[PDB]
């Protein structure tokens, strides 16, 4: 009836006018994303009670973690999630770094909105900014890696990655990874994260822990077999038991005499299925599925090495290693369905038999870092600790240059683009204004959840970069507000994972600024 | 005087209603105008989100919730068919045309004597449209400032550059000595795993599905395509047999009897690749449509025959024309006359898929543009972006009269109307004058998208005259008034020609209905 | 609340609410409002100063422009309604531009500047032609034509006309206190005419009087002739009712020697044959004493006013006089043919025919009371159009010539303050054209029908072209004879920029607290 709906005219969608102002929607949906990991940046950071839609408890830290589990719905918002997973390609860290600072550029971006400035203006002012960014960041550049391969040089760099994912474990799990990536080290441009599995056994706790080479599964070796160097390997995702075939096949048992002989022809008929791997020359078999008793008997007759995963990714593992393929018949004797390994055998460690899947005449990439943990939820937070560790040290195969962090490259990159932003003349210089005051927030992300009054630490590192002393960052301490030098504790973080991160988090806040208006549209 | 299930307007309000809803409509298009304008979201209801300015796809594959501006919405597919450009400033002439009809509807006018004046405003404009058009041969200087014109509005300023070179060299490529341009010999191709700033140019085709041996070779300087739509798996019989066998093990046998009629045909391929062009450093390409056994691809493969398989139909239209081979349905009539050629046949492969090339040919009369990007939403805009940019030059060498763009010919199409006496009545002016300040409305919201003021645009451009043919327009960077034939701002004559005659037809029948009532509804 | 610009946008509702009101009653072809007072006193007027002053609006915005027409007839006497049609569309048009993002402060200094051009434009167009009897009879028609239905149009010309040119003589200043207005029942409404002469309201009764008199002098007089008080040192006592009979003979002895007293200065001065005497006494006269004037041929009156007798002093000549026992043949004045006027139910003396009065008295009559003073408001809305005629000697021509010619040398005008100065022009030149369009509403023609007709009225030479309210052709105002002062045209223009400037002004309203 009248007066109709103003503006909203496309399938009854809630189009805010000029005074409803539509586009300050866009910056409250992408403010309360940046509010649910402001405070969880940093190693003073508070953790996150996450509860999955599979009804299981969680509680972590991780920025990656509450992206997954907490279902965003407002597509203004999802521009920096689909962001986000970009800062996930080709780089393993800033995840956050993505989330703080472009939420901190809307947020920006709204003051200078309420005084009358146009959104083509200000967008321009940032694309602006952003190149002068890129020209600073390798003028910021303090120190590199020595590029030598030993365990000192990565243990001593890694304490970074290390750093607010685990906090705790920065001496155990600096020199754990260290022993796991000086392997595909000599391999020069082959260094892959993939190569790096991640397995996890039950156990005492974090110290007890161990690395070891190739592919190092959890359970033990069914069969009696301790050691054989055979190539075929042939993985069953059935379990060993009586045959069933695909046809009608009605066993029909009436009396005893029928028990008798139907058992002993179920196991005539497991007899002739690991016969038929034996034939062609596979004596490494990996059963996805229970295994029977009878079936242990088999395994022995004909020296076969049986090993049995339950587990689906522990069985995927192996598809994309070997070249085996998981076969759902009853052992079928095919060739091309198999994988190939130089060496197979049983060891323990830790009183604990895992058996391991080396290269002796190929070169070999395959690690195994063998996890012990005496909770599961915990455990899982190493587990991603190791991802996000091996991914820092992934991008370094490229030009290693390393940045000082904590502030450092924060509180210098806004000195010196707010140094061309006064000296830059028309309205294009509030906007490169608020990018500097962007930068800003970071740190204080960082102070804040350390307990520290964030106005003091801000100024305690205007008065030390206005004198010239550089690579001054926080000192994570919530008794003591002062500042350290961050050449001497040993942060260092990474040229390019600070170069995607500023680049993905501006054009976040480029394609939300562009869009003012959300129509739903029915195919 | 109403019946029941129904809904009449028996008063002048019914007229009242329309001019409301095209005038709502006119707010909503009016923020995404030029390279200044802001973009649109796309909620698809799943999760599809997409951001895209083009006005077809903001009114043809958008739904409205108001019946009558959904009438508004199909002036966009009737646009989109017969010039392909100007959605979006189409609805912002109808949406002030009705605003200022209603100034002197309240004062009592009838609306066909308004409409007679917008017929005779429509004559005067289009005489003075082809004084304002320039007769001048097109060449590489004035077709790039055509695309600087058409593709800077769905680009982000950052992929301006890259892109105009791409759609210029595509289009001079597949018309020359004055033949009809079809915009369905260029291929549209996207890619993942990419920045977007890699969109470049592909001389040949890009196949989806490639080889899959590994003794495939990974590129091939020079090979002789045969173009095949027989498949070479195990097939049914040929002759008049059947299925005849003792037990489980003699069903094996007779597939090898049955492979016999099809392992003949394979070994023709081989037969064909030694005696013509078998020797050092060439080639053979099968570019078969259905699918070949991994059997009979070993014994290709060790030949360096790259053999493909499991292709589109849209893909073997452009191989017939690429290599000029003719399509065999038949191996028992082999002959090589029907052999093609092609010039270096690689495939390059990505961090998911593989993809093969049929490039540096000589006239393959296909030229496929092959798009790189992040995402899914970036790679539809920039396909977007594309077919639009395709469009605004093909119409620059059909049609070879431009027109100077920037509103330049907006604003010199108002002086033209003003001082104009009336010929045909004498209210018939009241019509006019409202056709006057509707075309002012283009340089007029494009101070608003800008940031300027719309009023100080507005009169810098009108105070420029001259003894002197001057065409000025409006500066989305200064705010001055600017010269749009010189810095570079063009659009097409075919585009000015349908604004002029879809707003004066479509406008008409908006302000000619009476009554609105429900029939059935 | 509402710290925005939406208190611009109640206060053109009330400028377009004014205007949509006052529409109908300009011109003869317009249709009149009704003023009830509650009780039961009806009025119909055209007028727009008392549809504006008289009437009362419940809107607070729309009672400002109520007081913009009473300051609009103390300078001119004219153009009170023809001001609000203006600003009604100056603030209508304004909100054209205020939409698009115009401050209202532009508009404003746009204003300015077509007001001094237009003012300019004034000049050309005014003919400085000489007074006579002719053209003011045209200036009259333009005025008094939109207050009667076209049956005292042609009665009432020749007597505000006859009027002003009977005291318009040796270059004095004409002043409006000279007519008397007086207003008498039991007449038609066509009756109406000039007197020469004073009416007064109370005349002789007695049955010996002189029906009319052709010669006389008149004796000024101010001397309370009934009972009063003591004017010797004495008092007031008695002791019965027989007392007082003596009492009241001692007392009225103080005043028949006063009477007799006018008998003996009228046998002395001009005591002969062919002659007259008139008492113009203004306090109460004794009934005994009428008896004794009568007899010798004295017309007595009696009942006047304070401002009949400074007339009468002009008219005659005669002092006025406090004491009867000084009385010198100075006091005397002059006059012509003194009779009665008979009515239905009263009588009034007339006095026409003086030596030098330079007082005219306009006589209206009228069989109803609210058509009285629907006459005594379009007398004094005539008289002062003429009067504006007479002083200032140029006039413009009439029937919305003027603001067509203004239309079209406003376009051609280019602002010299700014380049947004032209939405100024654009919109002052067409608020001014609502004239022309308002005068087709009211004739029952099209608005633009004739308006088109209007516009394309040119020619290389000087034409003025106006609306036909019969036919709805062009018509030029001087072929007919429609005319309009210059000084009401220079007072619309500068009014109009003022009011049209404050409401255009304003962006928060507050509630006062005194
Ligand atoms: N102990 C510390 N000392 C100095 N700086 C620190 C410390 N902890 C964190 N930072 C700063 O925090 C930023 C990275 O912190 P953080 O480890 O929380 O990111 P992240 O968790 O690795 O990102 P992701 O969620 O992708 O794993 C860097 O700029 C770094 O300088
Ligand atoms: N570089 C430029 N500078 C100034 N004005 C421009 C420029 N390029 C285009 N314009 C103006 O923008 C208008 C077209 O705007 P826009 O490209 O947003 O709509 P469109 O895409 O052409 O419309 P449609 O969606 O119907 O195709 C043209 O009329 C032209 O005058
Ligand atoms: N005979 C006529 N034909 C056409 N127009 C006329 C005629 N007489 C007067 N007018 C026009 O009418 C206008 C005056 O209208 P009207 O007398 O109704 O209001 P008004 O009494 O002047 O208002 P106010 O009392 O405020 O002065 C003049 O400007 C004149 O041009």
């Amino acid at each position: 009836k009248a007066p109709g709906f103003a503006q909203m005219l496309k399938e009854g969608a809630k189009h805010f006018s000029g005074l409803e102002e539509a586009v300050y929607r866009n910056i409250q949906a992408c403010k309360e994303l940046a509010q649910t990991t402001r405070t969880a940046y940093g190693p003073n950071g508070m953790n996150k009670m996450v509860i999955n839609h599979l009804e299981k408890l969680f509680v972590t830290n991780d920025a990656a973690t509450i992206l997954r589990e907490l279902e965003v719905q407002h597509p203004a918002a999802k521009m920096i999630v689909m962001a986000s997973h970009m800062q996930e390609q080709e780089v393993g860290d800033g995840t956050n770094f993505v989330l703080v600072f472009a939420g901190a550029l809307l947020e920006l971006a709204e003051e200078l909105l309420r005084i009358g400035l146009s959104v083509s203006e200000v967008i321009e002012g940032y694309e602006i900014a952003c190149r002068k960014a890129h020209e600073i960041l390798p003028n910021l550049v303090c120190c590199s890696a020595k590029n030598l391969r030993d365990i000192d040089e990565v243990s001593s760099l890694l304490r970074t990655s290390i750093m607010s994912k685990q906090y705790g474990n920065e001496v155990f799990l600096a020199k754990l990874i260290a022993q796991a990536c000086v392997s595909i080290f000599p391999d020069s441009g082959h260094f892959n994260v993939d190569n790096i599995r991640v397995c996890k056994i039950l156990g005492s706790g974090i110290s007890s822990s161990s690395v070891l080479h190739g592919m190092v599964f959890k359970k033990e070796t069914e069969g009696d077999v301790t050691s054989v160097k055979d190539a075929k390997i042939a993985v069953y995702s059935c379990p060993f038991d009586g045959m069933i075939t695909e046809t009608k096949g009605t066993v029909l048992i009436k009396t005893a005499e029928e028990l008798m002989n139907f058992s002993k022809g179920e196991e005539n008929l497991m007899d002739a299925q690991v016969k038929a791997i034996a034939d062609t020359g596979a004596n490494v078999v990996v059963t996805g599925g229970k295994v029977a008793d009878m079936a242990l008997h088999y395994a022995n007759k004909y020296n076969i090495m049986l090993v049995r995963l339950n587990s689906k990714w522990d069985l995927r593992r192996l598809c994309k290693t070997v070249g085996a393929t998981a076969l759902p018949r009853l052992t079928p004797p095919v060739l091309e369905e198999m994988g190939h390994c130089d060496s197979v055998y049983l060891s323990e460690v830790g009183d604990t038999q895992v058996v391991v899947f080396k290269h002796e005449k190929e070169d070999g990439a395959i690690s195994t870092i063998v996890l012990r943990g005496s909770t599961d939820n915990l455990m899982d937070d190493i587990e991603r600790a190791v991802d996000d560790g091996v991914n820092t040290f992934k991008v370094l195969t490229r030009d290693k240059r390393l940045v000082p962090g904590g502030g450092a490259t924060e509180i210098e990159l806004a000195k010196q683009i707010t140094s061309y932003g006064e000296t830059c003349p028309g309205l294009e210089q509030y906007a490169i204004k608020k990018f500097a005051e962007a930068f800003e927030a970071i740190p204080r992300a960082l102070a804040e959840n350390s307990g520290v009054k964030a106005n003091e630490v801000i100024s305690k590192l205007y008065a030390v970069h206005q004198e010239g002393n550089k690579n001054v960052g926080l000192d994570i301490e919530a008794e003591v507000p002062a500042v350290k030098d961050m050449l001497e504790a040993g942060i260092l973080d990474t040229y390019l994972g600070k170069y995607w991160a500023i680049k993905l988090a501006t054009n976040a806040a480029v394609t939300v600024l562009r869009v003012d208006q959300i129509i739903m549209a029915k195919p | 005087t109403l019946n029941p299930k129904a809904e009449v307007a028996r008063a002048q309000a019914a007229l009242a209603v329309n001019i409301s809803a095209a005038r709502g409509l006119q707010d909503v298009l009016r923020t995404n105008l030029g390279p200044k304008g802001t973009m649109k979201m796309l909620v698809s209801g799943a999760g599809d989100i997409k951001l895209t300015k083009d006005g077809n796809v903001l009114l043809h594959e958008m739904q409205i919730q108001h019946p009558t501006a959904s009438l508004i919405a199909k002036v966009a597919t009737a646009q989109d068919d017969i010039t392909g450009d100007g959605t979006t400033s189409n609805v912002l002439i109808i949406g002030e045309l009705l605003k200022q009809a209603d100034l002197y509807i309240s004062e009592g006018l009838h609306p066909r004597i308004i409409t007679e004046g917008f017929e005779a405003a429509k004559e005067k404009a289009l005489q003075f449209l082809e004084e304002v058009k320039v007769s001048r041969e097109m060449d590489r200087e004035t077709l790039i400032d055509v695309a600087r014109t058409s593709l800077r509005t769905k680009v982000h300023a950052e992929l301006a550059d890259v892109l105009t070179e791409a759609v210029v060299d595509s289009i001079l490529a597949i018309k020359k000595q004055d033949e009809p341009i079809d915009l369905f010999m260029i291929e549209i191709m996207e890619m993942k795993h990419k920045s977007e700033t890699d969109t470049s140019l592909i001389r040949g085709l890009v196949l989806d599905h490639g080889a899959r041996h590994p003794d495939m070779k990974k590129r091939v300087e020079d090979a002789y395509i045969l173009t095949c739509n027989v498949s070479l798996e195990y097939e049914k019989t040929e002759v008049n047999s059947g299925f005849f066998y003792k037990s489980a093990e003699e069903r094996e046998k007779l597939v090898k009897a049955e492979r016999k009629f099809i392992e003949d045909r394979v070994k023709k391929i081989i037969e064909l690749k030694r005696k013509v062009c078998g020797d050092s450093d060439k080639g053979f390409v099968v570019i078969n449509q259905k699918g070949i056994d991994p059997f009979s691809l070993d014994a290709l493969s060790k030949e360096g025959i790259v053999a493909l398989r499991r292709a589109k139909r849209r893909n073997m239209e452009r191989l017939t024309l690429a290599c000029g081979g003719v399509a065999l349905n038949s191996f028992d009539d082999l002959s090589p006359d029907c052999l093609g050629h092609a010039g270096l046949v690689y495939e390059y492969t990505l961090g998911e898929e593989k993809f093969t090339f049929i490039e540096k040919c000589n006239n393959p009369r296909s030229v496929t543009l092959l798009i790189k990007g992040p995402n899914k939403h970036t790679l539809t805009q920039i396909k977007d972006a594309v077919r639009d940019g395709l469009r605004a030059v093909k119409n620059a060498i059909d049609d070879g009269c431009v027109v100077p763009g920037a509103g330049a010919v907006e604003v010199a199409m108002a002086e033209a109307l003003i001082k104009h006496k009336p010929s045909v009545k004498g209210r018939a002016q009241l019509g006019v004058q409202a056709f006057a300040d509707a075309l002012l409305i283009i340089p007029k919201v494009l101070a608003q998208n800008s940031g300027f003021d719309l009023q100080e645009t507005l009169v810098k451009i009108q105070a420029e005259h001259s003894e002197s043919g001057q065409l000025v327009g409006v500066d989305l960077n200064t705010g001055e008034p600017m010269v749009a034939a010189e810095v570079g701002v063009w659009d097409n004559y075919c585009v000015k020609k349908q604004l002029l005659h879809s707003c004066t037809v479509i406008a008409t029948n908006i302000l000619l209905v009476d009554e609105i009532m429900r029939a059935g509804m």
